[PDB]
């Protein structure tokens, strides 16, 4: 319930930019492992820093459009917040550094991890259940 | 006496070829284990001994000795791989006015120039100073919010030519430099009891982190709110929390407040509440409702109220009976607010028996008003009838309002005057008044002509007699 | 000629083209030394291989509501490109076979394929 | 007799493992060429003996050996490649209700079912009909505007399981089965010359192949016209052809039509454009009114005014007065060029006649029109005095004519008449009210009673009584 602030609701564009994306574009993610499975507190901290780089860098990959909605613009916005949730949570809950090996995902697995991150708080709290 | 660990090789930093071994050997009676550090990685070992058999530039890092009185020593590995001439955590947040770490430390200490450069060819801003140090990372100094999405590289020169790292690229996490600013929907409300109360205040700063709440006047309760947000681009942000009362109470009546808050300062925007249990309608008129004219003036009568909900049939009725549609109607203040009505009633030219008494009404939802203007309307005195009484006088009446003088005039007629009179009764109890006045016939004078006059504040008439 | 084949839908490019990440390689055919001249050895070639590509790239992505979807954009340059691959087959109508071996698949940025594609797009306008 | 080549092998259909060679040999005294073709390949040779070493699908075809005379023989060769089964050009454009080709021939003839399928799970419409032919590809039938964009892929079954081609993606060309739709901008349209004319047409069409085009009633001339298209999904199109004359001179008037031409139909749309030299006013009201003390009247003219009419106004004797007169255009159209004012004149005074007047004017020509409203009033018996000898006169003042009718008879009272020096004097002024001076001796053979003076007038009466003795 923490941090549940910080995400603006431009979350709510991710569709159209997802429909604007080609459906073959390959996007890169440090994958946590498992996280898709549970629980939702052994990854959320990594995941979260990762979608900032994954995001910021396919930022680059669009310019800015004057009028309409840009993909450029939308990322944007969704990097302001991936980048809010990096902080109040390293200044919240405020671990051996090990990262993730690289993923691909077509822009909907992607940003389908994206938002399934977004909704890891609404709920988020200040390690054994990590199994498997 | 306790004394800290002793660690061989006895020199502060060592170099290795990647591929070497690492051998740091801790002598302390008191050992308790060796801690390794790089950028966030950590490991400890329980063993004087620590052997890294082939070496890794991911091994360039601080070995550390601790003993068990909690005394160490440590000395730096260096493991120098051509490949890989700096390490990183390509991460990288930085607070305004303060300091920030571009985590870039070296594999190989010797080396010709550590510095940050301009990403993809451009030059770093000449606002942006820095101080590097191989065993952490370049340390650009006091981040601009200017800095913000800014990306660098961490440089290095090596045999005459220079080397470049992965790409950094700061975020810039603002300092609140200024007050929350707020503001709110509406200003002031008022409803009829049972409908529903809702208000949304907006709150916008430099960023999401503002703290924002809807508090009843004077209480420390917590309201009920529900809130959007956005980030229209960098050190941007707005935020709608909007509160709602879903069929208000009368004692739900009372101020809101709506009070932003970060770490600089606060900011507060009320909005009052009225509700009512029923509707209402309050006339206040011009002066007093007794108007007077004169035949052939013209007169307008205004009313002005308060009405809620708005009014709604409104209309002037001259003895119980419509007439006319020349009469304005409309809002005082054209606010969103108002109100405050005012109904015109234009009586252009009245005739006199024009008079009587005109009413306003208007009403709503709940309750029925109305006010009513009494126009006493003024004329010129009317010589009725003049005859001539018997034995004894002449009899002469007039009408007018308000009351008719009757004097009278005597000398022959160009003509002089002379006054009398005796037996005068204003007979007639609406309007016009008449009256009824004689003067007895025995003047010791003859051939001449007698007047009656009706005054009145008006104007005056008269007519003319004989006598013999 | 032609030239009121081709509708203003065309302006949208610089858009679509700054939607599409400046990675994501489009395959066309490229007809040789089109680029030098002159401008009807190949028109032909390239105004039917044009369709094609845009025609799958078109595939790609999914319709938006409220907005401007590359999909749209698109969907719009192919009814173009088609009907030009049209008033040309039916103007032209000179194809005695004799110059075919379909030109090999070239890779481009969103950026240069547009180029090319808009080069296309001025051969008309001055036809023969 | 001239007779047609031979070619041996001597089937009529020849199948070759694709790696493998294919010897052609074409037997006859006047040979002139040999004649490969496939999709939209097709290689000609010289040579009486046709030789391909290494032999690829791509070679499938029909080898034809043409004579001297115009005579000619072939054989088809299929190439089986169990790699290729089909040979494509994955171009596929047709026009409705025509037939279509489907460009994906056969690599191995001897094949289980050559069949055109849905594409991507979805099945093909149930009204799509077709024939299949190992030499050219599936003939689509009919193609109808739904089959546009459909993608099919040519299928075939060997070896039990199924196989498919790349996939076709047709693309419908749509048979105009009814007129445009042309509409345009202002109906008609008016202007003083030096300003512009412009105006635009509304062409709407299953196709950008539509002819709009702007003509000059009764000119087969050539107007300048800059236009814009859109393409509003399919079988949608819209072109706006807008035409702008910069300046237009008076002789610039007349007609103008949009036209529409296609395959099926024509479409007209008219636009009429008046140019004038200068603006204008006119003005259409009795100019005369009349009225009675304490009676109301309005007075309501109407005019076209071009340009719009500036200021507007009532004055009553060369001066201004109320503001109680309404102002406003009579039709709210946007080519409405007509308006009306009214002036209402409550409960008059009589002493309130005049000539009202109105004056409006536009950037051009000034004007106005006026009125006369005469008010009546009852007779007032301005002065009844007694003559020096004989008789008495009484004066009464009113308008129209007041008139003046003598009683004698003592007062309940009878009537008796007889007028004498009757004379009205007041040519005067203005617009005021008429005064009578009537009178009548008095040498009557009876005496004791009292007389009556009446002066009538159609809004009413007074009377004043005199006497005798
Ligand atoms: C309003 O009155 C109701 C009546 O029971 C009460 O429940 C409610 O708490 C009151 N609200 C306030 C805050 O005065
Ligand atoms: C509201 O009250 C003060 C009035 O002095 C105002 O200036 C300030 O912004 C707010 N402070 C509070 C009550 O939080
Ligand atoms: C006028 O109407 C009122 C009702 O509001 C009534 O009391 C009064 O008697 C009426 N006056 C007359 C004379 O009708
Ligand atoms: C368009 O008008 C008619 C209708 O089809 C046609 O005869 C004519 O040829 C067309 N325009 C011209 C003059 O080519
Ligand atoms: C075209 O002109 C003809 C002239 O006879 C007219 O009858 C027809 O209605 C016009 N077509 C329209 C209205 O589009
Ligand atoms: C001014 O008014 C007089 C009478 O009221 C009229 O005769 C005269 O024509 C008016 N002015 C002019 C000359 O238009």
């Amino acid at each position: 319930g923490i941090c549940r602030n910080r995400v603006t609701n431009n979350v709510k564009d991710v569709t159209k930019l997802v429909a604007n994306l080609p459906k073959d574009y390959m996007i890169t993610l440090k994958y946590v492992p498992g996280m898709d499975v549970l629980p939702s507190h052994c990854w959320i901290s990594e995941m979260v820093v990762q979608l900032s780089d994954s995001l910021t860098d396919l930022l680059d990959k669009f310019s800015n459009i004057s009028e309409g909605l840009s993909n450029y613009s939308i990322i944007d916005k969704l990097v302001n917040i991936v980048d809010d949730l990096v902080e109040c949570v390293k200044e919240n809950s405020s671990k051996s550094f090990k990262s993730p090996e690289p993923r691909l995902f077509t822009p909907e697995e992607f940003f389908r991890i994206f938002n399934r991150s977004i909704d890891a708080f609404k709920d988020f709290v200040v390690t054994s259940d990590c199994v498997v | 006496e306790p004394s800290p660990p002793s660690i061989h090789p006895g020199k502060s930093d060592l170099i290795v070829r990647v591929g070497d071994e690492i051998r740091l050997l801790c002598t302390d009676p008191g050992f308790v284990k060796w801690t390794f550090e790089i950028l966030d990685e950590t490991n400890e070992n329980k063993q004087n001994e620590w052997i890294t058999e082939k070496a890794e530039a991911t091994n360039t890092g601080k070995y550390t000795c601790t003993n068990k009185h909690g005394l160490s020593n440590s000395i730096y590995v260096f493991v120098r791989d051509p490949a890989k001439l700096f390490l990183v955590d390509r991460s990288l947040y930085g607070k305004e006015d303060s300091d920030t770490l571009v985590r870039c430390p070296l594999t190989d200490p010797e080396v010709t120039s550590y510095s940050l450069k301009g990403c993809q060819g451009k030059p770093l801003p000449k606002d942006l100073r820095f101080i590097p140090d191989p065993k952490a990372g370049i340390m650009i100094k006091s981040v601009k919010r200017a800095y913000h999405r800014l990306c660098l590289h961490c440089s290095v020169d090596q045999e005459g030519k220079s080397v470049l790292s992965e790409k950094f690229i700061l975020k810039v996490r603002p300092a609140f430099k200024a007050v929350p600013v707020v503001s709110v929907s509406k200003a002031s409300y008022l409803l009829r009891e049972g409908e529903e109360f809702t208000v949304t205040c907006t709150i916008k700063d430099v960023s999401s982190s503002v703290y924002s709440t809807w508090k009843r006047e004077n209480s420390q309760t917590k309201l009920q709110e529900k809130y959007n947000s956005w980030h229209h681009g960098d050190f941007n942000y707005e935020r709608q929390a909007t509160l709602t009362i879903s069929s208000a109470r009368v004692n739900d009546s009372g101020v809101f407040m709506c009070y932003a808050n970060n770490t600089f300062g606060s900011a507060n925007v009320t909005t009052t509440l009225e509700v009512v249990d029923k509707g209402f309608i309050n006339i206040f008129p011009m002066i007093n409702t007794t108007v007077f004219v004169n035949d052939g003036e013209n007169v307008d009568l205004i009313v002005e109220y308060e009405a809620f909900p708005k009014p709604e049939h409104q209309q002037w009725i001259y003895m119980n009976r419509t007439f006319t549609d020349k009469w304005e109607d409309y809002p005082k203040s054209e606010n969103e607010s108002n109100i405050r009505y005012v109904s015109e009633l234009h009586l252009t030219r009245l005739k006199g028996t024009e008079g009587g008494t005109y009413t306003f009404l208007v009403s709503n939802s709940d309750v029925n008003a109305a006010i009513a203007f009494n126009v006493y309307v003024n004329t010129k005195p009317e010589i009725l009838t003049y005859d001539r009484l018997v034995n004894g006088m002449l009899q002469c009446v007039a009408a007018g309002f308000p009351e008719p003088t009757i004097d009278w005039y005597f000398c022959p007629g160009c003509s002089a005057s002379v006054l009398p009179v005796d037996v005068q009764t204003l007979n007639s109890s609406f309007g016009k008044l008449v009256v009824q006045s004689s003067i007895d016939s025995s003047a010791f004078k003859h051939n001449g002509t007698v007047e009656c006059k009706a005054y009145n504040d008006v104007g005056k008439t008269s007519a003319y007699f004989n006598f013999a």
